[PDB]
């Protein structure tokens, strides 16, 4: 009755909201593939850096690196 | 890959380690290129360097040794910008507990060993993790 | 009723969360909204606990394929539409010349329906470049039009 006003005036409220959520996490959506991008680069050269580290021809290539 | 450029770095790299113009690095190229540097090693460590190839170092025979070791690696540029990506305000750092999270409990996960072994030597001052001077550190020595 | 396009996308959305979250071939439940509105949909929360979101991360996690059949549970959500929005903010409408406070709109955003966080209100704001006039008052209808077309 005037029930029904109140229950479907917080159903469109909380559909607008929904619309906000929906904004907010699509605008977020590009950096999110950048920084999965950004994550995989660091935990994988961290990784690799754990191994080469103590191997004497790393030590060699990366004084050998800058010099060309 | 691996990218070209890597190829082109491990060519280089090669080249100049091979003093000889050799095709080869030997022993004498390898005792020539460390003490350029500093301190030469002993002729057992070099020898023990060389016999890491199953046969005499050629640049093919190099690129077997390092490039599964490096396939995965990039440019102190591109992990800079890597890291860039979750310093939003260009502070170049990062609060040690954001960095900490991302690398132990997101993408692929670091194990606890990992994380122990990654914070070690890890340049982190007044909650901030410097990784402009730790991306200096995994390229460098 | 799902195109190839359509499973085609909610695969790479699938993998980009499923790889925040420790890349294990599963999303956490409580994700599922999240992965639902970065593919155009709009669910309220109460239609995401209907097809088995969860209120905390960590409770449970959804390999692709029981991911699948809360999407598309999901999909035919009720969303609002213009007119629906522009009859609710006009009950808040002192003057029904289409202004409303700037804090009755914050009020209606984050006092009411599915409450949003004072961040998420604050972000909307400062992203559709809402602003008040002098005696603090916004236009709902440039706010509600901004919204719905999104951020790009
Ligand atoms: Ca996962
Ligand atoms: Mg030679």
């Amino acid at each position: 009755l005037e029930e029904m006003r109140d229950e479907r005036l917080s159903k469109i409220i909380s559909m607008f909201q929904a619309h906000i959520r929906g904004y907010l996490i699509r605008k977020a959506y590009k950096k999110l593939q950048d920084q999965r991008i950004g994550l995989s680069v660091i935990q994988r050269n961290i990784r690799k850096w754990l191994v080469l580290r103590n191997w004497q021809w790393w030590k060699l290539y990366a004084k050998v690196k800058p010099l060309l | 890959r691996l990218p070209q450029k890597l190829m082109q770095e491990m060519k280089e790299a090669f080249t100049m380690i091979d003093q000889n113009r050799d095709g080869f690095i030997d022993i004498n190229d390898l005792k020539e290129m460390f003490s350029s540097l500093g301190r030469t090693p002993d002729d057992k460590e070099l020898t023990a360097m060389l016999k890491e190839a199953p046969g005499p170092l050629n640049f093919t025979m190099f690129l077997s040794i390092f490039s599964d070791k490096l396939s995965g690696t990039d440019s102190e540029e591109t992990i800079r910008n890597a890291f860039g990506m979750f310093d939003e305000l260009d502070t170049k750092k990062l609060n040690i507990e954001y960095i900490k999270d991302l690398l132990e409990n997101m993408g692929d996960n670091f194990n606890k060993d990992e994380m122990r072994m990654t914070f070690k030597e890890a340049p982190v001052e007044g909650g901030k993790f410097d990784y402009v001077r730790f991306v200096a550190m995994i390229k460098g020595s | 009723k799902l195109s190839q396009d359509e499973i085609d996308d909610l695969k790479e959305v699938f993998e980009l969360f499923d790889f925040w979250d420790g890349r294990d071939g599963a999303v956490d439940a409580f994700k599922i909204g999240d992965v639902c509105r970065c593919l155009g949909i709009n669910p309220r929360n109460e239609d995401v606990f209907a097809v088995g979101g969860t209120h905390k991360m960590g409770e449970k996690s959804l390999p692709f394929e029981e991911f699948l059949p809360a999407y598309e549970g999901l999909m035919d959500c009720e969303q609002g539409t213009y007119a629906d929005y522009m009859e609710a903010f006009k009950t808040f409408d002192r003057e029904g010349q289409g202004f409303i406070s700037g804090a009755e709109l914050r009020h209606v955003l984050s006092g009411l329906g599915e409450r949003l966080s004072d961040e998420e209100v604050d972000e909307i704001i400062n992203l559709t470049d809402l602003q008040e006039d002098l005696e603090g008052n916004v236009k709902y209808e440039e706010f509600v039009k901004k919204v719905m077309t999104g951020p790009y």
